[PDB]
């Protein structure tokens, strides 16, 4: 089992520790949701490789330009996370996350996550962004952002139906051994 | 870390760490309230426990048993004794802080109604400088000791071999040298996101609703402080 790095980028409330949470726990937190997420270690077998995938976040450090580097050193998967229903925080992965991403880490892919999907078919979602002449990230805009920014590739998933969890970290993987 | 408090914060949450006959006597948002500090404690205790891993399994382990400069020792765990010294204090008040709120009669029952005066006292003062100058240390030092580490692991086979050895326990699986550095730079910026958490649901008692309030100011003020002082090193 060879040990990979994953880090999770993104803005505020893009629901990256959510990921992270339901993906190490396996389910949807029944009782309660923890407010953050330390670390995890996760036996991963993709393709036949058994992998040491270990999962951080970078949760807390939006606001510390010097701080949040110290979270790169040696990453081999990248996870561009944003919410689909908040497309303002589409808008800052081409020229917030994107220049950090490749000029600390360079050449380690990136996989641009659209997380809340299940915000896609909510009515208090579209009723809030149609006061705001807008309307959640459609799945083509998504693609559009990752082929601009060249990432490896674009997912969705939704960590609170857990649908397409386990498969973004998959993919993680996949993408962290290829050199 | 200690098997009594391990055992006080094993459970996921406080609402399944106190009896349910005990919870169900408590309104929802007093249940809210607890869980997000009982959050608090279980990882400001998991903090505890990375550095005494630090201290006493790696950093005690390699000047027990390598050939080492004690230099060498220092660049991997810089200011390790110092924070052990400030969180473990820092548990200390949080631990006896939920040990006085106990009800007469149990050892898992508890409802802390003031955590604010601790927070402030924590982050206001020498205690906050004290904790400032250590960060932007620690941090400042953060790269140079992963690569100090790289490059031990590379060219020494002693030292290869310690590592191995002892990172062999199953609970030390996300608790390696790197790990443990990570965990220690990540940990100031998760207290914001607790205590913001917490202050959301304190507005019952004005006077603690304030002292969250400042709490929270007075952090944001030590990280940024912490955020200036940083300039990476190199060996
Ligand atoms: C302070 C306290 O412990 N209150 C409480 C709530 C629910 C149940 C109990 N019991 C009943 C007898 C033993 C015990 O702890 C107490």
């Amino acid at each position: 089992a060879i040990r990979k790095k994953l880090v999770i980028v993104g803005d505020g409330a893009c629901g990256k520790t959510c990921l992270l949470i339901v993906f190490s726990k396996d389910q949807f937190p029944e009782v309660y949701v923890p407010t953050v997420f330390e670390n995890y270690v996760a036996d991963i077998e993709v393709d036949g490789k058994q992998v040491e995938l270990a999962l951080w976040d970078t949760a807390g450090q939006e606001d510390y330009d010097r701080l949040r580097p110290l979270s790169y050193p040696d990453t081999d998967v990248i996870l561009m996370c944003f919410s689909i229903d908040s497309p303002d925080s589409l808008e800052n992965i081409p020229e917030k996350w994107t220049p950090e991403v490749k000029h600390f880490c360079p050449n380690v892919p990136i996989i641009l996550v659209g997380n809340k999907k299940d915000l896609r078919n909510d009515e208090h979602t579209r009723r809030e962004l149609a006061k705001m002449k807008q309307e959640p990230v459609k799945p083509e805009e998504g693609r559009d952002m990752a082929n601009r920014i060249g990432a490896f590739g674009y997912m969705e998933c939704s960590a609170k139906t857990k649908d397409g969890v386990r498969e973004v970290f998959e993919m993680a993987t996949r993408a962290a051994l290829q050199a | 870390s200690m098997e009594m408090d391990e055992k006080d914060f094993a459970a996921d949450s406080w609402s399944l760490a106190v009896d349910s006959s005990f919870l169900q006597q408590h309104k929802k948002e007093v249940m809210k309230q607890q869980d997000v500090i009982y959050e608090l404690i279980q990882t400001e205790l998991h903090h505890v426990r990375t550095l005494k891993i630090m201290t006493r399994l790696f950093r005690t382990g390699m000047l027990e048993e390598l050939h080492l400069e004690p230099g060498v020792v220092q660049g991997l765990f810089p200011c390790v004794d110092e924070l052990s010294d400030i969180h473990t204090r820092f548990l200390s008040q949080l631990l006896e802080r939920r040990r006085q709120a106990l009800c007469p009669g149990s050892t898992r029952n508890f409802v802390i109604h003031r955590l604010g005066d601790l927070l402030i006292s924590q982050f206001s003062g020498p205690s906050a400088e004290q904790m400032c100058k250590t960060y932007s240390e620690f941090c400042s030092r953060h790269s140079k000791a992963l690569k100090l580490y790289k490059e031990l692991y590379a060219r020494d086979k002693r030292f290869q071999q310690f590592i191995r050895k002892v990172t062999r326990p199953a609970v030390l699986k996300r608790h390696g040298v790197q790990e443990c550095i990570l965990l220690v730079t990540q940990r100031i910026t998760k207290y914001p996101l607790l205590i913001s958490r917490i202050l959301q649901h304190s507005h019952g008692i004005e006077e603690e609703r304030q002292d969250l309030t400042t709490a929270l100011g007075l952090v944001k003020e030590l990280l940024s402080n912490v955020d200036e002082g940083i300039y990476q090193l190199e060996k």
